């Protein structure tokens, strides 16, 4: 009867960090956080700030190009939680001989997508309404005359579903 | 085309809030600190080196983001997440009457990419034998059943579990051993009659 | 040592998960082989040497693409170029001895 | 003058599960130098005082690990160089905490931990009694 | 649907921004996973296939196809006790360890019959 | 005569920085350590894993910033994220500074599977402490 | 490349020791016990001898990481007594200082 | 010599260790 046990409060991983961030507001005399605070690196004009941001971005994607081009130098994992965002990415299909497996890789990974369809149709492989819907979406995302040739392969080759045709 | 900019010292406000300047840990950039501080061994005719280009000032950890005003402002925002401690357990005498089981758990932190520390699996359980329903026979059986893990002077039984890889597995293993010890101290077998 | 005591000791090991029936000290070795991780399976042993191949290849590749600059390799290249200019270079494989 | 409005929007909910209780939370802060440990002691004591925890702080004895190596490279064993490693300990002793209060204090404590120091956290979890032992007879 | 991903990236284009504060930097990296889960416990990200203490301590259920009264039980009980005090291995590895002795003993049948003790 | 981590005295014209002007018998007395982490403590582990990364970072940064590095790196290690404090001369333009800082902050992170911060402090020249 | 050919061979020895860590652990269990009859133990000796030479952990030699020095290497840092001093005197290792007492 | 019979399955079922 004399025992009193309160209830617990469940919060997110970043809820308390946001609570701490709310205590601090934007500074007046301080430079933006993304830029280096050293005066030799602090942007002076708006064009200089834009150029510095673009140069920094060029540096990061230049590093990412090396990481993707040489994946074997980053295969070793040291962090126990196994952060997946720091792993190298691969732009190659897993299966080349199987038509039903090459399309699903080359749709998500432009010209290779059309080459996959050209190779799949060479051996008279039957494609359902789900395999070519994503292939057509791949063309609709990236890509005048080639569109008509692709669209003929959409209706004439197979009786595809209208829901995947109009999209 | 070289370009040298005067630091933020000339633009620092006298009443500007320092948590806004140093919210988190920083490498102590000298252009963001208007405090003229000289660190280093002085020269016979010289003086200790100033804050510009000083490696000693960069080596040391800075507590500028943990100024007392900033600590007050941060702790005030954390009062909503914490819960109130019950006043009914102010003194240990009633805590022993209500929650006699103590669970010693170890947590560790280290700088690096790794988290797994083998010392984190060890879990300790401390229970006072004066708060259980053992009789004389079951008590005298339990003492010899446990052996050296029971302190005769303090009347505390300690169960230290390491066999399980995880802390939760060690914990539920420890409570299982407590339950099994209690249940087996009660059974009188045929060989106890000799 | 008594019959009551040995029964109590046998029960204690069974309850705690230890070795129940009597075994010799030389036989407890096989218990120990599985009680801890073997030498060849400890990270301090099989992860002793970092991959110098990855380190060297990565630095060489960034030197070739022009992002890392290896002063030691530049020194080696300059010395070898001076050696080949003065006339004592590296002979082809298969002609040093006979030719 | 330009202060943003409506800056606060946390996600706090109260669940019906009873909160875990702690009797003693021991923190052993190990470091190399004493000044960092003293500043950290001030910071932690003050932060605990705002949260109302009534911390008691004492200093465990230091540990010095020394070893000896050769002075020269090839052959000189009469002359040696001795190296030292100092480890200083600080004890933050916390009492009368709850599960969420310990979580928030450890948040504000570990998130601002320095680089050259390490922390050992020992929690004494409270528990009344498990289920198959309350009042059973086999 | 690729159009869902396109709509999501069009939302993320205006949602994302170069960082304005170190607190925001840590919030974003914590959501990504780079920063550790505070408060830091040493068992984050390792569940051990959701196993419990009875799957590690009690391995007697894997000893059923062995002679109960033979020296094979004397040796397998020590093997089981060693494996049960092993926090460095998962449950499946101990299952394979038991199965290795299983198949080795069931393969070498002539030696157990020649040794003079009746073993199965 | 002791010769470890010691720059020899010239006729009186060499410029020497504070770090080089002090012999190794002054560490923790007059000058501090260039790197801080937890592996060198008493009851901690994984010292060599951090030491090899420390050496690799020294060499990689020396090669990445050729001729513009003033002093040695300050390698801070605090909660899974490693910070690199560098003193750099203002020889490169800021456009090339910002390319390399962004390059390193991702290459090092992807090579060590841990967040990396890079902070640069630009000095007009190498700061001289003793005679010059 | 690696630092030395001795280091190259030691890495191979460590890799094959890790590859055969489980097999040797299982075979040694049959040899290190007295319960089982010796008739199977004499065959256990034969199959543990049939394994390749570099598979045993005994052949593993603890050298230095940087210079691959086979001797004078501390286990904590995996560093030779010369490289360790060369780094500590420069101050690149925390908590390490000259002993004066 | 003599061996005592211990009910392991019964205890595991009773106290949740099966
Ligand atoms: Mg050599």
């Amino acid at each position: 009867e004399e025992v009193v046990i309160p209830k617990k409060k469940t919060w997110d991983k970043v809820a308390i960090l946001q609570a701490l961030a709310s205590t601090v507001h934007r500074d007046s005399t301080a430079a933006p956080y993304v830029f280096q605070d050293d005066p030799y690196l602090i942007p002076t004009s708006s064009v200089e700030s834009h150029s510095f941001l673009l140069a920094k971005k060029s540096g990061e994607n230049a590093a990412k190009f090396i990481i993707n081009s040489y994946p074997k130098y980053f295969q070793k994992d040291i962090a126990e939680p196994h952060i997946p965002c720091l792993m190298p990415e691969y732009f190659e299909p897993q299966i080349e001989d199987v038509s039903e497996a090459a399309l699903q890789e080359r749709i998500k990974l432009q010209e290779p997508s059309a080459n996959y369809n050209f190779q799949q149709r060479e051996q008279s492989e039957e494609l359902e309404e789900a395999t070519e819907a994503d292939n057509e979406k791949s063309k609709t995302k990236a890509g005048t005359w080639r569109t008509k040739n692709n669209a003929e392969r959409i209706f004439a080759l197979m009786p595809e579903k209208n829901a995947h045709s109009y999209c | 085309r070289r370009k040298a900019l005067p630091p933020r010292t000339e633009k620092m406000a006298v009443d500007q809030d320092w948590p806004s300047v140093y919210p988190v840990a920083a490498p102590f950039k000298p252009s963001a600190v208007p405090l003229p501080v000289r660190m280093g061994y002085p020269v016979k005719r010289g003086v200790p080196m100033a804050k510009e280009g000083n490696l000693e000032l960069l080596k040391i950890p800075n507590f500028l983001h943990l100024t007392p005003v900033a600590i007050k402002r941060h702790c005030e925002a954390l009062k909503d997440f914490c819960t109130e401690w019950p006043a009914a357990l102010d003194s240990d005498e009633k805590c022993e009457k209500h929650f006699p089981i103590e669970i010693d758990t170890a947590d560790y932190v280290s700088a690096g990419p790794s988290i797994r520390n083998p010392k984190a699996r060890v879990v300790t359980l401390r229970v006072k034998l004066s708060s259980l329903n053992l009789d004389d026979h079951a008590k005298k059986k339990l003492i010899k059943l446990v052996g050296d893990r029971y302190c005769k002077s303090t009347d505390v039984l300690t169960i230290k579990t390491d066999r399980c890889p995880l802390k939760r597995q060690n914990y539920d293993y420890a409570v299982y051993l407590l339950t099994v010890l209690y249940h087996e101290s009660w059974k009188t077998e045929e060989w106890e009659k000799k | 040592l008594s019959e009551y005591a040995v029964r109590m000791s046998r029960l204690s090991a069974r309850l705690f998960g230890e070795v129940a029936r009597p075994t010799d000290s030389k036989s407890m070795k096989v218990v120990k082989l599985f009680s801890e991780q073997p030498l060849a399976k400890r990270k301090e042993t099989y992860d002793w040497y970092p991959n110098h191949n990855t380190y060297f290849a990565l630095m060489g590749t960034l030197r070739f693409l022009g992002l890392y600059r290896d002063e030691h390799q530049d020194f080696r290249d300059e010395q070898l170029r001076l050696k080949k200019l003065r006339g004592k270079g590296k002979p082809r494989k298969g002609e040093g001895k006979r030719a | 003058v330009d202060v943003p409005k409506d800056m606060t929007k946390p996600e706090i909910t109260i669940s019906d599960e009873p909160d875990t209780l702690y009797k003693r939370l021991s923190v052993l802060v190990k470091g190399h130098d004493k000044a960092v440990l003293d500043s950290y002691e001030y910071f932690a004591v003050l932060a605990a005082k705002e949260l109302g925890i009534s911390i008691k702080v004492h200093e465990p004895p230091r540990k010095i690990e020394r070893f000896t190596l050769l002075k020269s490279v090839h052959i000189f064993k009469k002359h040696r160089v001795q190296y030292e490693m100092r480890t200083l300990y600080r004890c933050l002793e916390l009492e009368h905490l709850t599960g969420s209060t310990a979580d928030v204090y450890l948040e504000y404590i570990q998130r601002n931990l320095p680089e050259g120091v390490a922390m050992e956290v020992t929690k004494t979890k409270l528990e009344q009694l498990p289920e198959h032992i309350r009042k059973p007879i086999w | 649907s690729l159009w869902d991903i396109e709509f999501a990236k069009q939302l993320a284009a205006v949602t994302e921004r170069p960082f304005q504060n170190g607190f925001e930097e840590m919030i974003q990296w914590t959501k990504e996973g780079k920063l550790w889960e505070f408060p830091i416990n040493n068992e984050a990200g390792f569940d051990d296939d959701g196993s419990e203490f009875h799957e590690h301590i009690f391995l007697d259920k894997y000893l059923q196809d062995f002679p109960k009264q033979g020296p094979i039980r004397h040796f397998m009980e020590l093997v089981t006790c060693g494996l049960s005090k092993n926090p460095y291995l998962s449950v499946k590895q101990k299952v394979e360890h038991i199965e290795w002795f299983r198949n080795y003993f069931n393969e070498k049948r002539v030696i157990l019959k020649e040794s003079g003790i009746q073993l199965n | 005569k002791n010769r470890a981590a010691r720059v020899r005295v010239s006729k009186g014209d060499k410029p020497v920085t504070y770090e080089e002007a002090h012999a190794p018998h002054y560490i923790a007395h007059r000058k501090g350590w260039l790197s801080l982490h937890t592996g060198n403590l008493d009851g901690e582990d994984h010292a060599a894993e951090r030491t090899v990364e420390d050496v690799f970072l020294r060499k990689f940064m020396l090669g990445t910033f050729p001729g513009c590095l003033a002093d040695q790196l300050v390698l801070k290690r605090r909660a899974n994220q490693l910070e690199i404090c560098a003193l750099v001369l203002r020889q490169l333009p800021p456009h090339k500074f910002y390319f390399l800082v962004g390059y390193s902050e991702t290459l090092l992170s992807h090579f060590y599977k841990c967040p990396v911060h890079l902070h640069l402090q630009t000095v007009p020249s190498k700061v001289v402490y003793k005679y010059i | 490349y690696y630092v030395d050919w001795k280091m190259l061979r030691d890495v191979k020895r460590r890799k094959m020791a890790y590859e055969y860590a489980d097999e040797r652990l299982r075979i040694n269990s049959l040899r290190k016990n007295t319960i089982l009859p010796k008739d199977l133990q004499e065959v256990a000796d034969e199959e543990i001898a049939s394994l390749p030479r570099d598979s045993c952990p005994v052949r593993i030699r603890n050298r230095c990481v940087m210079t691959s020095r086979p001797r004078g290497v501390k286990r904590r840092w995996r560093l030779s007594r010369i490289v360790f001093r060369h780094l500590a005197d420069h101050g690149q290792l925390s908590g390490v200082q000259r002993a004066m007492w | 010599a003599a061996a005592a019979a211990a009910a392991a399955a019964a205890a595991a079922a009773a106290a949740a260790a099966a």
